[PDB]
RNA sequence: CGUCGUCAGCUCGUGCCGUGAGGUGUUGGGUUAAGUCCCGCAACGAGCGCAACCCCCGCCGUUAGUUGCCAGCGGUUCGGCCGGGCACUCUAACGGGACUGCCCGCGAAAGCGGGAGGAAGGAGGGGACGACGUCUGGUCAGCAUGGCCCUUACGGCCUGGGCGACACACGUGCUACAAUGCCCACUACAAAGCGAUGCCACCCGGCAACGGGGAGCUAAUCGCAAAAAGGUGGGCCCAGUUCGGAUUGGGGUCUGCAACCCGACCCCAUGAAGCCGGAAUCGCUAGUAAUCGCGGAUCAGCCAUGCCGCGGUGAAUACG
C-alpha cells in the first residue's frame, strides 16, 4: 500500500494483463483471496470481528 | 524445443521503420527497446542498436540469425 | 515408554494357518503397507517348502525360526568411562521379534531373484540349522559369554 | 410441482423459511415432500495467524452454505397465497423453478 | 519411474496426458 | 424368509442381506471371489458366519459403496454378523467374545498444519 | 502473542454476526465492500452518540441496518434533521435505498466498545491511567455484570519504555465458550504515539 | 504472531505468623493427563489457568425425500433405465447414548485392577482453545502510529533490465539407484473439494500438446474424473540394463501485447550422476510410521517437487 501504486483501479491496464486484485482494505497486494477482496491479514482481522457474514472458525 | 505458433511476431516500432528505410536502401544504426522482436528476413544488413537495461548494444544481424529474437545478442548481465 | 509398559499388541491369526506367528513373519517382510503383496510371497514359499520337502511347511516354519532364536545377547552400558559389553538373558518376547526379523534380513541377502524362493530357502536352511539368520544368532550368541567377565553387571 | 431452492449460511434462517412454507401449504396443496435436506458447499479459508513470517501458525476458516428442497406439488392456486407475503429470515435466499 | 516424462506414472505425476497416456 | 445387518468400517458402507440357501454370494452382482479377485484377506468377510456354522445354510446378498476393498471387506464383516443376529439372537453368546458386532472405529486422521502428514513433522537441522 | 478475539471465538454461541446478508461467490465481495463503507461513515461520524454495535440485514436492496447507541439523539437531532442528512448518505454512498433503525444501549456500561472508547478518552485528556482502568472496572462491575476486565498498551503516562497496565474484577473465564463476554477495542493517539485499549466484560455464562 | 509451552502452573481476599523482605494458604500423605480429586492441616475461600460448555469421527432413533433401491413387484432399448416405493445407503437438522452406573478384588477416601453388558469405557479417537509472565524476540514493507528525514526530488510516469547472476557452502524437498521392481494391456474399490466472462460430456482432425464443433449444468441432476497403489495376463532376467530420467539437439501446442534474459506442456532424438550414501543427524507410539493417488486456495499462464486438506493399503517396537 503505497497510495498511488494503488492505481490498480486504473483498468486501463493498456492490456488486461498488467491487472492484479491488491487489498481492498490493506492495499496489502500478496494474499488477496479473490472471493473477499481482502488480504490474508484482514480476512482475519474482520472474520473475528463477525463482520464476515458466515464465516465462523472451522475444526474437525 | 522452441514456440511461438501460427503469427510470427515483431514489434511495429522498427517494422514500419526498417521496411520503411528499406525504400531509400539501408543506413547507420537504429535503437530498440524490443527485445521481445524477432528478427526477420527484411533486416540483414542492418546494424540495430539494442538496449539490454543500461546500453545500446550494436548488433549487426545476418542471414544465419534470422528468426532469433534481438535480446539473444544483447546479454543482459556482465559474470568476470 | 515412561508411564505404562505398553503391553503387546495381539495380532489377527492366519488366514491360512491361522496362526499369530505367521502374521507376524509376514508383517516383516511386508514394506509400505502392501500387506497383500506380503502375504503371497510367505505363501509361495510355504509352497515352494512343500515342494523341495515332504513335510508341512507350518511345521518347518515353526523349526526355522526356533533355532535363530538368541538365548543371550549383549547389550552396552557405560559405567566408569568406558563402555561394556554387558551379556545378559533375552525375554522370550524378544526371542520371537529377534528370529523373524533376522530371518527376513538374511533372506532377503540371499542370491535367488524371486522374493518366495528366497524366504522359502532361507526357512529351510533354517529349519535344518544352517543359513545366514542362524549365523546372526549364533554371532550374537558367541557375543555374549565372550564378555562373561562383565556377567556381573546384571543389568 | 412447486420446486422451491432454500440456501443460506445459518441452519436456523433456512429451518425457519421451510417451515414458514411447510405448513402454511399443507391448506391448501397436496401433502407436500417435507424440506429436504441436500448436501452443505464448504468454503475453507486457510491463513497464516501473524503479520509476518511464522509460516506454521495458521487458523482455519470456513463459509458453510446450507440447503433445503421442499417441493410442493399442486400449486392448487389456494396455496400461492399462504405462501405470498408470510415469512421472516433475512439471511436467507429462496428460489422457485416450478 | 514419476521422473519419466514419456512413461505411464510419468505422466499422471506430472498431471499431463499424450500419447503415453491418452485421456482413454 | 429374509434376515439383514450392515456394518461399517473405515468409511465403507455395507448392506447384508442373508436368505436361507446353499452358501452363494452376491457382492454387486458379482461372484464373492469375483469382487475380492486375489485378495487373501477377503476370506475374513464370512468369518462370522463359520463362527457359527452357518455358511452352508445360508446365501448372501451384499451391496457396497465407499472406501476401498479391505474396508469393505471389514463392513461385509458386521453386516453378516449382525443379520447373522436378526436370525437368531441367541447368536451374540458366541459373536460377542469375537467382536464380530464391534464396528471398528479407526478412521483415516486429520492432516493438522505445519506437520506434513497430521503426526510426521518436518525435519530440522542445525539445531 | 497469544489468545484468539473472544467474539470470534464465541460466534459458534453466546456472540451473533453483525452483518447477517448472505451472497453468492460473484456480489459478496461487494456487499461485503459496502458494509465496510457503511461503518466506514457511521463511526466517522456517529462517535459523539458512542456506537457500540452496527448490525447490516440484507434481502434485496433493501438493506436492514441499525445502530445500537448510548446517546439516540445524537443521531436523530432537531425533530430528526440528522437522522435525515445521514439516511440520505446512505443511499448517496450506495444507491441502494435503505433503512437506518436505531436501538439504545441500556446502560453504556455493560457494553465493552463504549467502556473502551471511554477509557481511550480519558487517556488522552491525559487522566491517570491506573485510576481511569481501576475506576472503569468499577463503573461495569456497580451496574451489574459478573465479571470484567481493562487493558491499556504502553508509553503510559508519555514513558519511553511501553509498558501494559492491568485492573479486573469478578469472572473472566476466556476458556469457558460460552462466558458470553463483550469484548470492546479503543486506539488512543496522542503526541507521542498511539496506546492500545481493550475491554472485557462477562454477563450471565449458560 | 512466534517461543518457554496445553507445561501444569500464577495469584488474590480476609485471617494467622514474622521488626521486615516475606511466609501460611499452594506444604504434607494417596491419586490424576492436570494446583484432578481425596485425606490431613492456622487457615477459610476465590480469580486467571486444568477440566467442562463448541466442532469432527464412532453406535442407535425421530423428522425429511428428483440422492438411494429392482431389496418388493411389474415394465424391460436389461442402463435404477420406466412404473412405483422410502425400507436400506446416503444427505442434514434434532435427540438418545457412558455415569466407574453394574459385578468381584484392594482402599480412609479419591481412586486402582479386572469382569459383564455395550457400537463405544473409565479423558472413546482427532480438533478449536494455549494462565501470571519471559525472550527488551518478530513485524514501521499489511495496516495504524510519535519522532526524524526528502519534499523538481528518498515523490511520480513509463520502456528495458534486475529480484532467475555462479568458483563455492548449508537448510527443506523431489526423482532415483531397481525384481517385495520397471513396463504394456485389461479390470476394479475413495473421500473431501472446485466449476460464466467457467467445468467442459460427446463428435471430428492431430502420434500427442491442442485445435474445430457442440449436450448438459446456474449444479446430491452435468462436468473436472482416471483415482493410484491393487487384481488378471503378458514382456524384461540380472545388466548402469526395458533400472534412472539429468543434460543437450530438433520439431510443435498453448497462455498471454509480448516467453532472449525468463513460462509451463507434447513428440523424436540424446540417455548424465546414481549400484544404496563419511563424521554426523531427522520423524513417528498406532489407522500413527511407511506407501498410493485425488482437490483446493493464489492464479491468464507458471517455474507448485511448496503449502492447506482428502481418502486407499497399512506395520515394527517400547525391558526400562
Ligand atoms: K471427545
Ligand atoms: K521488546
Ligand atoms: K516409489
Ligand atoms: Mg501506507
Ligand atoms: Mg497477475
Ligand atoms: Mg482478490
Ligand atoms: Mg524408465
Ligand atoms: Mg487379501
Ligand atoms: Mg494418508
Ligand atoms: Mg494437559
Ligand atoms: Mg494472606
Ligand atoms: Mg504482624
Ligand atoms: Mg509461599
Ligand atoms: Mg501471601
Ligand atoms: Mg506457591
Ligand atoms: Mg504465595
Ligand atoms: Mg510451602
Ligand atoms: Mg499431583
Ligand atoms: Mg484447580
Ligand atoms: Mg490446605
Ligand atoms: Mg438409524
Ligand atoms: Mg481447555
Ligand atoms: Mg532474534
Ligand atoms: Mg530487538
Ligand atoms: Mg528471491
Ligand atoms: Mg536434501
Ligand atoms: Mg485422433
Ligand atoms: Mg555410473
Ligand atoms: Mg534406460
Ligand atoms: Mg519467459
Ligand atoms: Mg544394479
Ligand atoms: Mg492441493
Ligand atoms: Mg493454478
Ligand atoms: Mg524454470
Ligand atoms: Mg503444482
Ligand atoms: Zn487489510
Amino acid at each position: 500500500a503505497r497510495k498511488a501504486l494503488i492505481e490498480k483501479a486504473k483498468r486501463t491496464p493498456k492490456f488486461k494483463v498488467r491487472a492484479y486484485t491488491r487489498c481492498v482494505r490493506c492495499g496489502r497486494a500478496r494474499s488477496v483471496y479473490r472471493f473477499f477482496g481482502l488480504c490474508r491479514i484482514c480476512l482475519r482481522e474482520l472474520a473475528h470481528k463477525g463482520q464476515l457474514p458466515g464465516v465462523r472458525k472451522a475444526s474437525w | 524445443p522452441r514456440s511461438l505458433k501460427k503469427g510470427v511476431f515483431v514489434d511495429d516500432h522498427l517494422l514500419e521503420k526498417v521496411l520503411e528505410l528499406n525504400a531509400k536502401g539501408e543506413k547507420r544504426l537504429i535503437k530498440t527497446w524490443s527485445r521481445r522482436s524477432t528478427i526477420v528476413p527484411e533486416m540483414v544488413g542492418h546494424t540495430i542498436a539494442v538496449y539490454n537495461g543500461k546500453q545500446h548494444v550494436p548488433v549487426y544481424i545476418t542471414e544465419n540469425m534470422v528468426g532469433h529474437k534481438l535480446g539473444e545478442f544483447a546479454p543482459t548481465r556482465t559474470y568476470r | 515408554a515412561r508411564r505404562r509398559r505398553a503391553e503387546v499388541r495381539q495380532l489377527q491369526p492366519d488366514l491360512v494357518y491361522g496362526d499369530v506367528l505367521v502374521t507376524a513373519f509376514i508383517n516383516k517382510i511386508m514394506r509400505d503397507g502392501k500387506k497383500n503383496l506380503a502375504a503371497r510371497i510367505f505363501y509361495d514359499a510355504c509352497k515352494i517348502i512343500q515342494e523341495k520337502t515332504g513335510q508341512e511347511p507350518l511345521k518347518v516354519f515353526k523349526q526355522a525360526v526356533e533355532n535363530v532364536k538368541p538365548r543371550m545377547e549383549v547389550r552396552s552400558r557405560r559405567v566408569g568411562g568406558a563402555n561394556y559389553q554387558v551379556p545378559m538373558e533375552v525375554s522370550p518376547r524378544r526371542q520371537q521379534s529377534l528370529a523373524l526379523r533376522w530371518l527376513v534380513q538374511a533372506a532377503n541377502q540371499r542370491p535367488e531373484r524371486r522374493a518366495a524362493v528366497r524366504i522359502a530357502h532361507e526357512l529351510m536352511d533354517a529349519a535344518e540349522g544352517k543359513g545366514g539368520a542362524v549365523k546372526k544368532k549364533e554371532d550374537v550368541e558367541r557375543m555374549a559369554e565372550a564378555n562373561r567377565a562383565y556377567a556381573h553387571y546384571r543389568w | 410441482k412447486i420446486r422451491i431452492k432454500l440456501r443460506g449460511f445459518d441452519h436456523k434462517t433456512l429451518d425457519a423459511s421451510a417451515q414458514k412454507i411447510v405448513e402454511a401449504a399443507r391448506r391448501s396443496g397436496a401433502q407436500v415432500s417435507g424440506p429436504i435436506p441436500l448436501p452443505t458447499r464448504v468454503r475453507r479459508f486457510t491463513v497464516i495467524r501473524g503479520p509476518f513470517k511464522h509460516k506454521d501458525s495458521r487458523e482455519h476458516f470456513e463459509l458453510r452454505t446450507h440447503n433445503r428442497l421442499v417441493d410442493i406439488i399442486n400449486p392448487n392456486r389456494k396455496t400461492i397465497e399462504q405462501l405470498m407475503t408470510l415469512d421472516l429470515p433475512t439471511g436467507v435466499e429462496i428460489e422457485i423453478k416450478t | 519411474g514419476k521422473g519419466d516424462r514419456r512413461t505411464r506414472r510419468g505422466k499422471i505425476w506430472r498431471g499431463t496426458y499424450g500419447k503415453y497416456r491418452p485421456r482413454k | 424368509e429374509q434376515y439383514y445387518g450392515t456394518g461399517r468400517r473405515k468409511e465403507a458402507v455395507a448392506r447384508v442381506f442373508l436368505r436361507p440357501g446353499n452358501g452363494k454370494v452376491t457382492v454387486n452382482g458379482q461372484d464373492f471371489n469375483e469382487y475380492f479377485q486375489g485378495l487373501v484377506r477377503a476370506v475374513a468377510a464370512l468369518e462370522p458366519l463359520r463362527a457359527v456354522d452357518a455358511l452352508g445354510r445360508f446365501d448372501a446378498y451384499i451391496t457396497v459403496r465407499g472406501g476401498g476393498k479391505s474396508g469393505q471387506i471389514d463392513a461385509i464383516k458386521l453386516g453378516i454378523a449382525r443379520a447373522l443376529v436378526q436370525y437368531n439372537p441367541d447368536y451374540r453368546a458366541k459373536l460377542k467374545p469375537l467382536g464380530f458386532l464391534t464396528r471398528d472405529a479407526r478412521v483415516v486422521e486429520r492432516k493438522k498444519y505445519g506437520k506434513h502428514k497430521a503426526r510426521r513433522a518436518p525435519q530440522y537441522s542445525k539445531r | 502473542g497469544n489468545k484468539i478475539h473472544p467474539i470470534g471465538f464465541r460466534l459458534g454461541i453466546t456472540r451473533d454476526w453483525e452483518s447477517r446478508w448472505y451472497a453468492g461467490k460473484k456480489q459478496y465481495r461487494h456487499l461485503l465492500l459496502e458494509d465496510q463503507r457503511i461503518r466506514g461513515l457511521l463511526e466517522k461520524e456517529l462517535y459523539s452518540a458512542g456506537l457500540a454495535r452496527v448490525d447490516i440485514e440484507r434481502a434485496a436492496d433493501n438493506v436492514a441496518v441499525t445502530v445500537h447507541v448510548a446517546k439516540p439523539g445524537v443521531v436523530i437531532g432537531r425533530g430528526g434533521e440528522r437522522i435525515r442528512v445521514l439516511r440520505e448518505e446512505l443511499a448517496k454512498l450506495t444507491g441502494k435505498n435503505v433503512a437506518l433503525n436505531v436501538q439504545e444501549v441500556q446502560n453504556p456500561n455493560l457494553s465493552a466498545p463504549l467502556v473502551a472508547q471511554r477509557v481511550a478518552e480519558q487517556i488522552e485528556r491525559r487522566f491517570a491511567v491506573r485510576r481511569a482502568i481501576k475506576q472503569a472496572v468499577q463503573r461495569v462491575m456497580e451496574s451489574g455484570a459478573k465479571g470484567a476486565k481493562v487493558i491499556v498498551s504502553g508509553r503510559i503516562g508519555g514513558a519511553e519504555q511501553a509498558r501494559t497496565e492491568w485492573a479486573a474484577q469478578g469472572r473472566v473465564p476466556l476458556h469457558t465458550l460460552r462466558a458470553n463476554i463483550d469484548y470492546g477495542f479503543a486506539l488512543a493517539r496522542t503526541t507521542y504515539g498511539v496506546l492500545g485499549v481493550k475491554a472485557y466484560i462477562f454477563l450471565g455464562e449458560v
